[PDB]
């Protein structure tokens, strides 16, 4: 159980790394990168 | 001057700051940004 709920975290704190469809994983590189009308959509991707 | 969807690697110079040790502060290392504090470690980074 232990082991279950680390791996859980694990996988949890790893899905920050996936795009997702978002052009990077990163918030802040695709914040600074691209205009608010354009980047809402990589932004809503990541988010959803 | 060119500015592309892609990362902006021709850079006017921005290098003048001071470190401030023990404080949540944000931090921009030479294109890594992040927030949180900085302490000296006992890591012994290979050098490159």
């Amino acid at each position: 159980v232990v082991n279950q709920n680390a791996q859980a975290l694990n996988t949890l704190v790893k899905q920050l790394s996936s795009n997702f469809g978002a052009i990077s994983s990163v918030l802040n590189d695709i914040l600074s990168r691209l205009d608010p009308p354009e980047a809402e959509v990589q932004i809503d991707r990541l988010i959803t | 001057f060119e500015l592309l969807h892609a990362p902006a690697t021709v850079c006017g110079p921005k290098k003048s700051t001071n470190l401030v040790k023990n404080k949540c502060v944000n931090f921009n290392f030479n294109g890594l940004t992040g927030t949180g504090v900085l302490t000296e470690s006992n890591k012994k980074f290979l050098p490159f």
